[PDB]
DNA sequence: TTTT
């Protein structure tokens, strides 16, 4: 569970920088994700 | 199986009323009621009490929104142990039901959300499984489902070295709704490769259970990553259970058609002997219909309206909920039981009403009456020990609670706010002053009003003033909501104008003023409870206030206003003898384009197109 | 705001 759960709480936290409209960062935690799921 | 309970620790005068809790059920006492003051810690308290106690346990929620909000709480808080989430799996869902006005019909209309129906299998399996359980639940957990005997009876138990042919294993696969599928592996399905069957539990769409046979017995139960294979770990005993809450055999459902014939003979009867002919034809069209496709296919829409004979069961019966599936010794925590069991009882007879009509009319048997949620007096059967959470208890509560266990001391020490009563001439004009002060320390406001007249054009006023403000419709989702107190926390507005503040996350650390229009006007929107909710938004700010605007001082305003002073009060008793400081925790054409462009920018935010959502930003 |  615990690589997941990280993966699950940079997800959250992804979704919350696009609600304050922090794209930027939103983005650098998107590729980040992508790097970890290949 | 003990709870395990994980970065707070008891504050303010949480040990006390985790205290009084606890002593309350190991003194067997059914209702209590923690009366916590908003922002008090509620859900960590609760979280105490529950590992103190070790029962399992349900807690009941209003909305899915809190719902969910509080799993997300208890799945931190008990890492190690099974926090449940039980919902409705509606992703969206038409009811059917009939409008005499109008002589139309309203077909069910429902998509089934996969991650919900998976959770609500994760639940369910969970109370079997083992004892530290915690089930975050809607008004679901009333509605109806299989019998937990029957259920806990169809469980498929495997063991390494049991005796078993694996075609025998796939039999009992089918027989509890599993689905052989070697191509698409999803839950709720079974494959197989030689001597491995592999079950995708249908309370997991991530791990599933790998069967190795050798002849007629099962060599070793493994746990693999289902789209990888990789291993998590070997398991000498496994419990696969249905891959649904509701299994009619086959043998069930033939006795069933039969007893549905007979209760539509009698049926027919009474409404030609009542001249009721063009329901007959109907009823009789309808369910003539309805029971060809159950000899055929053992499936029809709608064939939940069957459900009591599917059980073959005596009419009038309970349902089976998931108040069932609890061991008898389970504690519930009703969250906002003020909201919470108005809603609970509200359910039965909101259900009844809309169903007689359709029997009235003729589109159901009255059997379908069967298929029901709980009424209040059947819940209350499953009161073992019961607390209610609420900074304004209902009735129901207060009546079957001896004493209250109040809980007021936030933890950062933040005070209840301070209350000006003023007039309710020049109202608009004070309130606009009060407003302009609030903008100048960036801070925001809410103002409630007793009408969509008033609240629409205090709106316009602001707006045309150059005030940002939205008005909260009360015709606003919540998935809305959210993007709009978002937008208020982030300064995008700086006041809201609403009718009912009480709605869902309006509680907000950068409100520093409450404006309460019409406060004399008792009603629904002025009672004590309201007022003091209402009062209860500007509690998240070191400095936190409140206009009640009202020419004279109500019973509801009375009671309002003298608790909000009492808790300052202790809460600053406190404060000081404690050495705490209060630290807050934290033009039609142009309209058009730019709630275009917004959509477009959500949009691309959900796509993770989080450039092209900036692109559109910058726009706006 | 909630359910089938
Ligand atoms: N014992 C504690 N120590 C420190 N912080 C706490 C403690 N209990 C709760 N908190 C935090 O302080 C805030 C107030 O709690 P909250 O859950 O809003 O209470 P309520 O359910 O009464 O609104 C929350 O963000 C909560 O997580
Ligand atoms: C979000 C969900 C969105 C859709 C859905 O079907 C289910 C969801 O469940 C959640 C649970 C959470 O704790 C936190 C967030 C969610």
């Amino acid at each position: 569970k615990e690589r997941q759960k990280v993966v699950e709480q940079m997800e959250h936290e992804m979704k919350e920088a696009a609600k304050a409209l922090d794209f930027e960062r939103a983005a650098e935690l998107r590729d980040l994700l992508l790097e970890l799921k290949a | 199986d003990r709870f395990e309970l994980v970065k707070y620790q008891p504050q303010g005068d949480q040990p006390k009323a985790i205290e009084k809790l606890v002593k309350g059920i190991q003194e067997g006492k059914k209702h209590q009621t923690l009366l916590g003051a908003t922002g008090t810690g509620k859900t960590f308290t609760v979280s105490n009490l529950i590992k103190e106690v070790n029962k399992p346990t349900l807690v009941i929620a209003h909305n899915k929104t809190l719902a969910g909000q509080l799993y997300s709480e208890f799945k931190e808080f008990f890492p190690n142990n099974a926090v449940e989430y039980f919902v409705s799996y509606y992703d969206y869902y038409q009811p059917e039901a009939y409008v005499p006005q109008t002589d139309t019909f309203i077909e069910k209309d429902a998509s089934i959300n996969d991650e919900i129906d998976k959770l609500r299998h994760s639940a369910t399996s969970a109370l079997f499984e083992r004892r530290d359980v915690i089930i975050i639940a809607s008004v679901s957990c009333i509605y109806g489902l299989g019998s937990p005997e029957e259920y806990r009876e169809m469980v498929v138990s495997l063991r390494t070295e049991m005796e078993i042919e694996r075609n025998e294993l796939l039999r009992k696969l089918v027989d509890i709704q599993y689905a052989r599928n070697d191509i698409d592996f999803q839950r709720g399905t079974f494959r197989v490769r030689g001597d491995v069957v592999e079950i995708f539990p249908a309370s997991r769409d991530e791990h599933c259970v790998r069967v190795e046979f050798f002849g007629d017995e099962i060599e070793r139960i493994r746990e693999v990553d289902a789209l990888t294979g990789e291993i998590l770990g070997d398991r000498d005993h496994v419990a696969i259970f249905p891959a649904s809450h509701f299994v009619t055999r086959a043998e069930k459902m033939e006795k069933a058609i039969q007893n549905i014939e007979k209760e539509l003979e009698e049926q027919l009867k009474v409404m030609h002997e009542n001249g009721k002919l063009l329901e007959a034809q109907r009823l009789e069209q309808r369910t003539r219909y309805d029971l060809e496709m159950m000899r055929e296919m053992g499936f029809c829409s709608g064939i939940e309206n069957y459900s009591r004979h599917l059980t073959l069961r005596p009419p009038g019966s309970t349902p089976y909920t998931l108040l069932d599936y609890f061991p008898d010794d389970f504690m519930i925590v009703v969250d906002e039981s003020h909201v919470t069991i108005p809603q609970v009882r509200g359910m039965f007879n909101g259900d009844q009403a809309r169903k007689q009509v359709l029997v009235d009319h003729g589109f159901r048997l009255p059997s379908a009456l069967d298929n029901r949620p709980l009424r209040f007096e059947e819940f209350e059967k499953h009161m073992h020990n019961i607390v209610y959470v609420s900074a304004t208890p209902g009735p129901y509560e207060i009546e079957h609670t001896d004493e209250m266990v109040e809980q007021i001391i936030r933890p950062t020490g933040l005070l209840d706010p301070l209350i000006d009563v003023r007039p309710i001439e020049g109202q608009i004009d004070d309130l606009i002053g009060e407003i302009q002060a609030r903008i100048e320390r960036n801070e925001r406001v809410l103002v409630t009003t007793l009408t969509k007249k008033m609240s629409e054009d205090l709106t316009d006023y602001l707006k045309e003033i150059g005030i940002k403000v939205n008005y909260l419709h009360s015709e606003i989702k919540t998935l809305e909501r959210i993007e709009i107190i978002r937008d208020l926390r982030l300064g995008k507005y700086d006041v809201l104008v609403g009718i009912n503040l009480l709605r869902e996350g309006l509680d907000i650390p950068e409100v520093s003023l409450v404006a309460i229009l019409d406060a004399d006007k008792e009603g629904f929107l002025r009672s004590e409870r309201s007022l003091i909710q209402t009062i209860g938004r500007a509690a998240r700010n070191a400095e936190g206030r409140v206009i009640m605007y009202a020419d004279k001082i109500t019973k509801s305003m009375e009671i309002a206003i003298n608790e909000t002073k009492r808790r300052r009060e202790q809460q600053e008793r406190f404060n000081e003898e404690h050495g705490i400081t209060p630290k807050t925790i934290n033009k039609k054409e142009r309209q058009k384009v730019v709630e275009q462009m917004e959509h477009e920018m959500k949009e691309a935010a959900k796509a993770l197109d989080f450039e092209r959502a900036a692109e559109l930003r910058d726009l706006l």
